[PDB]
């Protein structure tokens, strides 16, 4: 069923409605061009980082600007640039278009689509480099932004407003935590409520194609498209994309926290973005520092992740989460670029390589990882079964040079040994599998409550399923109670260890023996 | 799933070519009004009718 | 007329000025001539800057020895072309596109630009099949990508080139598509064997062969793996037939850029790279990828810089891959062969929706058994084997097993121990690694499980040493 | 999901064929215009259509427009500026003869401070009493020249410059100065400005000329060899004080493309009248009617007075396109179909 | 007239060029304002070099994004000036002087420039005398110093927030003074929590808050703490009254100093900070410092990159300490507050 | 390939100081006589592996 006569009239009433009226503007002249960095003689009224059009409809952004030409950073289609073209002014700074359309879309760090479903309306035009909010225009991080996996939600809690880092180096599990963050809120996006309902943006920079496609496919197999857009600078595109493409990507998600609406935005890998920079601020002839970075990189990244913000009530108490990503290096956190967006989040999620290896996956070390909102990100129930967790792993991580000498140990060191390797055992998960966070709740009641100290370490991943499983086709009264009231109360509490008892009594553990107290 | 998804795939290899027979059988058609779109185009280019 | 003229010459990089209008395009491929009897030659510079006042900085591809300042230099209006279609099979070719097999070989087929851009974003689609090779270490850990791409990262001298001419062996042999190898800055040596013994395996009429080796200046070095490239993508998008796309040393793609870098004027990046390290490097490896429905199975050779994995060039290159095997210098030195790291290499089809619920969990164990061993090695070197709980003990001894069980004796690797080289089934390599991770043959020593194939190999070398598996 | 497949590709082809039609369609039109435009009276109305346009745009915030203080970087626009404000009342009493003599005289200083620029280095220092360089200047040229030309190079040496160029630029231009005022008392007060502008655009088909004539090794008079005949032609140059202007540019020109400095000459010219000029396009030569119209009328948008020139091509199909300063007002129909071309959906 | 023209625009530095008689002094403050509707502004552009040929080169202070070359360049004839008194008491201001909770605030104020000399020599107490708090670990293991610098140690969740309210408290009611503090590189999710904790304490009287924070250029995050103890040096030496400065993470300052130097284009130094690192610390930590019988006191947070004590800014940082506060959250855990670490922390 | 010596196997007595297990020659076997290329078969394997 093809729309014929539709494109047609469509294009006739274009052609028709084209009256381009001639005047007058400001041109100037390509003089040198390479690498991507192109510099253009006159042009006496272009401004910092104003939009200029190149023959063949090519953009450029004019940087530096000094008193023999402007060097500006070609977008795309460097290879088309000759010295002599003729470049126009656009008269306006680097803008983008905004909009609910942009839900379920993959675009440029320019608002245009890259995926062929279409064109993209939009409400209105943001500019890239509007302000912060203000230092009296924000609130206290308060509402927890539930990324469903335990040790993240139980450990380094993120609320509504806050930056996460995720830290590690590579191979590490950064993506999936990342996308099981976005693919948690598909339940709050079913609520209807736009109090509860996040959106969430993707912004790949530096990426390969088809991984950018792969997260796609992930996210559409969850049903998180209908409230996800996706800004892809990929690897082949220009330096400018993939230093453009966060500030698009928080732009899209701004307009949205200033509409009262919970946004959560992930870059993914602002290390590429700071390359990104580099390279052009190379080209350009800046002066170097350490690793050859221009200087103000880190008002580069500070300037991005200080727009997430959780608004006041006076400004409608929208707020935007952010997750930036950074790979690191032989897991060297004091490099330049680690430093600097480690200064500048609100806590960070630190994932090694050899934590994967010996299977604890995410491969999160609760030991270094931090959230400095802490218990204000959390609901009253999973502030109060996880209280007790952390001191409990540091204890077993203290006494894990003791394993082969229980019968020298104390009684209470022998049971914080067994306890920290439940807990261990308990805060692994499989990938792209989140929880709610009743759920959540009753695994680390399970686990800190003491009813694993009778299952066999090898058998608590099991056991927590199973027993979830058997809560969610049996008794749905508590973790619909514990989701409507965010507390565990004591008949709650009372009526959990019952189930846990009957089906204790009921689970098959995998040496044979009872799992029974 | 597999049948699912093999049999949209079946649905997906006729839709495909049915719709290029719907296409290069409209290419056709819209040649018989690329003329008073020629036309428009250089009066609003010009300013007058012809 | 509309002819140039050099201006300066400094090494590799040539400027040459034009008069107004006559400014050719970037990546033009332009001609200059040396008429010293010695070193005459024509040649072949890549505009690669626009200087300014009708200046131009190139590249060239030849060396600029003999070359004047002065003489004329005209403009062809095009980048450098290859030659396309099914006529490269069975040859071997520059740079250029000339054929060293047979000069003035294709001088009238397709001739397609070397530059272009990588296919649409909505044209990828994720690639998750498995690509089976016989390798007990890459089957297992490892699992290769049918139109994937796979990398083999490893410093200088540990598994590579043997790595990646086994994979010739085992791949492109009984394969039913066209293969093109690229050469790039690598050993003219290895190029004359790769090319003889493809010969005679009788597959060299289903593969074409691009060299730019070391001996070349950065310019061939630099466009060598885009003429392979373009070469490999009329077999995709025209002949729409299973391409298979070996590289030899991408990194040295890198390194020719990075040997220019501040003879045409750009400031150093951190570690001694071109600041656009990142940007030409996805600018090529975008273009080696797989569409929808037009399958190109890459394997590209990645040089690890002073064996530091954290140098920027293989750092970079790391994203762009779906599986990489990773050699190392440790495993080298202890006599395991293939030298791959198991613990560092990776690939994003082992999963349990891919592979299997059974494979994916004996890698698993493989893998932890192997972290906690090396974990003990410290303890192991300073304290003794003695200091260990029974279970570490019992650990150590699976762990050894296993790591010397992932060793084999390699089809291309005949020519260094004299030893027939093994095929093992996927199947096989699960199984038996299952029973080495339940410790079904703790009793069989370190020895014959090294340089084996399955199980049998096992039994007989186990029995050639008095035990019984 | 697979629904969504067939209705995306679908909605893909759709839009190929959007723009396919609409490049036809496009095509299309330029063919009709491009064949339609043979009717001279035709163009005739699109310039004046154009015309009528430009009608309503006025005025353009265009200030004031100089040769050669654009590039003066600091302690030069004062100095050349305090310069053409002492011979703004140094001139007025020289005879025809005294200027052609000031000028050969002035040139042949520019040549020699060129030839050598250690000289110019202890002549381009700066100290608000110069009366050591004042000295040199006494002793180095005072038994070898006239009394302005010794007189002027005083009062050019009386202030600080930039640079060591920028003053043999200075001198230079004063004797460009002085030919345009022998000129401008010979009645030939704008002959030369479209004198000027006619051997640019007859240098600017030709870059060997051009070219060669930027010879930056060649001796000076090898030079002045190659501009004599190729001036020296026909009635195509009956002015007799282009002639030294020129040769003036030939000689003394410094790697600057003499396409270029024969332009900045005109600009010059057209500069000393306090005008602008204007490089516009169309298909044919207009008709002086539409010249007057033209020029008044964009008198009118700059507020200043203006003089034309017309680089015709007939890749325009009509329409005009001024080039005033570095602003362009474009509405050459080419253009238009350009533009028409590139909005498609 | 005698007004200057931009030249030059390079991310946050502007080059100017005045008239051949009116080339500003160094660190003078110049405007200039960005006129396009989503961007309009006023920069503030300091001085930082005397190029030659009428032209300076200034750090700016703001994004300088929508800066077109030539326009209006005017001089204030003055360093950035702050404003001084007892109204900056319960306010926030940033590094220029402007009132954030309430804009327009203290413009009729006295203004003070933020470049100022210390105390001349025969000024300085030669007698070391220690601050009696009234806390007793502080008190007993960790003497503080009158007039001194103390390192704090604590992260979150240690009550670092809580010893500074403490702090302010004692200094407000046990010694008549008064608490300045300066966020630099202040978070500003952290700095608003500040805010609304001092107000819900009812020390915000007590106290003015200066804050320059991470979203701004480095020249802001460089002069904060200037800012900061110019309004502190204004309270010791014109009102006669002991001060408490709070300086957040003194690091910050070492490192915006770093980035100002590298956008400067002065050659990096060892490790990479910027060629005069010890001077500008000293020029900043020789001004807190008792003179006529009155004092500033300091605590610092300082972080030591790597973990390493010989890297060069904490071991420039720690050439001016006296003494060290280290929170520990063990100590939290067992409810011991204030949570300081006997063992840890030390006093000269 | 590479024949690399060490002084910590010079001073040991070692002489020459070839580290067998990092040396290597990427022409192998191919480089000797066929007695040469059958005794010394795996011996640089042996000696690693030792
Ligand atoms: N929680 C998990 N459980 C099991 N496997 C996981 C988990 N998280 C990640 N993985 C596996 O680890 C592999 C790499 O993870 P991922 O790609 O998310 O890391 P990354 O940080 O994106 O690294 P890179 O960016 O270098 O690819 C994936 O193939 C994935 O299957
Ligand atoms: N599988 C193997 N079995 C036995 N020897 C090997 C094997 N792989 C490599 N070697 C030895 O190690 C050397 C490694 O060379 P190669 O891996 O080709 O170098 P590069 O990695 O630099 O290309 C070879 O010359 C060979 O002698
Ligand atoms: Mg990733
Ligand atoms: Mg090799």
């Amino acid at each position: 069923t093809i729309p014929a006569d539709d494109i047609q009239s469509a294009i006739e009433e274009y052609v028709s409605s084209f009256t381009a009226d001639t005047s007058r503007e400001e041109v100037g002249t390509v003089v040198d061009a390479g690498d991507g960095i192109a510099h253009v003689e006159g042009l006496p009224s272009v401004m910092t980082q104003e939009l200029l059009e190149f023959p063949g409809g090519i953009l450029g952004v004019a940087l530096n600007l000094d008193e023999h030409s402007v060097g500006a950073v070609i977008l795309g289609d460097f290879e088309n640039i000759e010295e002599g073209q003729q470049v126009k002014r656009t008269g306006e700074v680097l803008s983008v278009p905004v909009g609910d359309g942009f839900l379920g879309r993959v675009v440029n760090p320019l608002g245009q689509p890259i995926d062929g479903r279409g064109d993209v309306d939009s409400d209105t035009r943001r500019a890239l480099e509007l302000q912060a909010p203000s230092v009296v225009h924000r609130q206290g991080v308060k509402e927890p932004l539930q990324t469903g996996i335990k040790a993240i939600d139980a450990m380094t809690p993120i609320g509504r407003g806050q930056r996460q880092l995720i830290i590690g180096d590579r191979k590490t599990g950064k993506t999936a935590v990342c996308v099981d963050t976005i693919l948690n809120q598909r339940q709050n996006w079913e609520s209807g409520d736009p109090k509860k309902q996040v959106r969430c943006v993707y912004v790949a920079i530096g990426q390969k194609g088809t991984t950018i496609a792969a997260v796609r496919r992930t996210l559409e197999e969850g049903g998180a498209m209908d409230y996800t857009t996706i800004v892809a600078a990929a690897a082949s595109e220009s330096a400018g994309f993939k230093w453009l493409a966060p500030y698009t990507g928080s732009a899209i998600a701004q307009h949205w926290m200033y509409e009262g609406k919970h946004v959560l935005i992930i870059f993914d890998d602002l290390t590429k973005q700071a390359e990104a920079y580099r390279a052009i601020s190379l080209l350009l002839r800046r002066p170097p520092g350490r690793e050859a970075y221009p200087g103000d990189v880190f008002y580069l990244h500070s300037r991005l992740l200080e727009r997430c913000a959780k608004l006041s009530d006076d400004l409608g108490g929208g707020s935007l989460t952010g997750l930036p990503i950074i790979e690191t290096k032989a897991n060297d956190i004091s490099a330049y670029i680690p430093t600097n967006v480690i200064s500048i989040t609100d806590g960070q999620c630190f994932l090694e390589t050899d934590l994967f290896n010996q299977g604890v996956r995410p491969a999160i070390n609760v030991g270094v990882s931090v959230s400095r909102v802490g218990g204000a990100a959390q609901i009253k129930a999973m502030k109060e079964v996880a209280g007790s967790l952390r001191l409990d792993l540091s204890q077993y991580r203290e006494l894990e040079a003791f394993a082969a000498f229980a019968s020298d140990l104390d009684a209470a060191s022998k049971a914080q040994l067994e306890r920290g390797a439940r807990l261990v055992e308990l805060l692994k998960q499989p990938q792209s599998q989140p929880m709610p966070v009743e759920e959540q709740v009753v695994s680390i009641f399970l686990g800190t409550g003491g009813h694993l100290d009778s299952v066999p370490v090898e058998d608590v991943r099991r056991f927590e399923t199973e027993l979830l499983d058997h809560m969610r086709a049996s008794e749905e009264e508590i973790l619909t109670e514990i989701r409507d009231s965010q507390k565990l109360t004591e008949e709650a509490a009372d009526k959990l260890t019952e189930v846990i008892k009957n089906f204790k009594k009921g689970f098959a553990a995998t040496g044979g023996g009872s799992v029974v107290p | 799933r597999v049948r699912a998804e093999q049999q949209v795939a079946s649905t997906l290899q006729t839709a495909h070519e049915q719709l290029k027979r719907e296409r290069d059988a409209v290419e056709l058609d819209l040649r018989a009004h690329v003329g008073t779109m020629s036309a428009t185009l250089a009066s609003r280019i010009l300013g007058v009718d012809l | 007329d509309t002819s140039g003229r050099v201006v300066r010459v400094t090494g590799p990089v040539v400027d040459v000025e034009f008069p107004r209008g006559s400014i050719p395009e970037l990546f033009n491929a332009l001609h200059a001539e040396i008429t010293f009897e010695s070193l005459a030659k024509t040649l072949t510079l890549e505009v690669a800057q626009h200087l300014g006042d009708n200046l131009v900085r190139t590249i060239s591809l030849q060396p600029t020895d003999g070359l004047v300042r002065g003489v004329e230099v005209i403009d062809t209006g095009r980048s450098i072309s290859v030659p396309v279609g099914e006529g490269v099979k069975g040859h071997v070719f520059n740079a250029l596109g000339d054929c060293l097999d047979e000069p003035g070989y294709g001088e009238k087929f397709e001739h397609w630009s070397i530059h272009r851009k990588p296919p649409a974003f909505e044209e990828l689609e994720p690639r998750t099949e498995m690509l089976e090779t016989g390798l007990k270490v890459v089957d297992l850990l490892t699992p290769y990508v049918r139109g994937g791409k796979i990398a083999l990262f490893g410093g200088a001298g540990v598994g590579k080139t043997v790595l990646i001419q086994e994979m010739i062996n085992r791949i492109a042999r009984n394969f039913g598509g066209t293969s093109v190898f690229a050469g790039v800055g690598e050993r003219t040596r290895e190029g004359n064997d790769l090319w003889v013994e493809l010969a005679e395996a009788n597959v060299l009429k289903d593969t074409a062969l691009v060299f730019g080796q070391m001996d070349e200046p950065p310019g061939t070095r630099m466009r060598v793996a885009l003429s392979a490239l373009t070469m490999a993508e009329w077999f995709r998008d025209e002949q729409g037939q299973d391409v298979l796309l070996f590289i030899d040393n991408i990194f040295r793609f890198t390194q020719a850029g990075s040997e220019v870098s501040t003879l045409l004027g750009r400031m150093p990046s951190a570690v001694g790279y071109q600041p656009t390290l990142a940007d030409e490097m996805g600018e090529l490896q975008e273009r080696i990828t797989s569409t929808r429905g037009r399958s190109i199975t890459s394997m590209q050779a990645v040089y690890v810089p002073a064996d530091d994995y954290t140098d920027p060039a293989p750092a970079t290159t790391f994203a762009h891959l779906d599986a990489t095997t990773e050699l190392s210098r440790a495993v080298f030195s202890k006599g395991i062969f293939p030298a791959v790291d198991p613990l560092a290499s990776s690939s994003t089809i082992l999963d349990p929706s891919v592979v299997g619920d059974e494979h994916y969990r004996v890698a698993q164990e493989v893998i932890r058994i192997l972290q906690r061993y090396k974990d003990l090695q410290d303890i192991i070197a300073i304290l003794g084997i003695d200091e260990l709980s029974e279970e570490d003990k019992q650990l150590v001894n699976r762990a050894r097993r296993i790591e010397r069980f992932l060793s084999q004796n390699m089809m291309a690797a005949e020519q260094f121990t004299g030893q027939p080289g093994s095929t093992v089934p996927v199947k096989e390599t699960i199984e038996a690694f299952d029973r080495l991770c339940k410790g079904d043959f703790d009793h069989v020593p370190e020895q014959a499980f090294f340089l084996i194939g399955g199980l049998d190999d096992l039994a007989k070398k186990a029995e050639s040493l008095g035990a019984k598996l | 999901q697979g629904a969504r497949q067939v209705d995306l590709i679908r909605a893909q082809l759709t839009r190929q064929l959007r723009l396919e039609l609409g490049h036809e369609s496009v095509r299309q039109a330029r063919e009709l215009v491009r064949n339609h435009v043979a009717d001279q009276a035709q163009q005739s109305a699109t310039v004046d259509r154009f015309l009528d346009q430009l009608d309503a745009m006025a005025p353009a915030t265009a200030d004031v427009d100089y040769p050669l203080l654009a590039k003066m970087r600091s302690a030069s626009r004062r100095a050349l500026t305090s310069l053409v404000d002492w011979f703004g009342t140094m001139a007025q009493d020289l005879d025809h003869q005294g200027l052609t003599t000031l000028a050969g005289e002035l040139v042949s200083v520019a040549r020699l401070l060129d030839r050598e620029a250690v000289v110019t280095r202890y002549l381009t220092v700066p100290a608000e009493d110069a009366t050591p360089r004042i000295r040199l200047i006494e002793r180095l040229v005072s038994g070898k020249v006239g009394a302005p030309t010794l007189e002027v190079l005083r009062t050019a040496v009386s202030k600080r410059w930039s640079a060591n160029s920028d003053l043999i630029d200075a001198i230079e231009h004063v004797s460009r100065q002085a030919l345009l005022e022998l000129a401008e008392r010979a009645g030939q007060v704008d002959e030369v400005e479209d004198q000027l502008f006619r051997f640019s655009r007859i240098l600017d088909v030709q870059p060997r000329l051009a070219i060669l004539l930027g010879d930056c090794a060649v001796p000076a008079e090898g030079r002045v060899r190659l501009l004599r005949k190729v001036l020296e032609r026909a009635d195509s140059t009956v002015n007799p004080v282009v002639v030294a202007l020129l040769s003036h540019t030939v000689e003394l020109l410094r790697g600057q493309a003499v396409e270029e400095a024969v332009l900045f000459l005109a600009e010059v010219a057209v500069a000393r009248r306090g005008e602008i000029v204007a490089q516009v396009g169309a298909a044919a030569e207009l008709s002086d009617a539409q010249r007057t119209r033209l020029t008044e009328v964009l008198s009118r948008i700059y507020g200043h007075p203006v003089t034309v020139q017309l680089h015709i091509d007939a890749a325009l199909l009509g329409g005009l396109s001024i080039a005033v300063g570095d602003e362009v007002i474009d509405g050459t129909l080419s253009s238009r179909l350009a533009a028409a071309e590139a909005r498609l959906p």
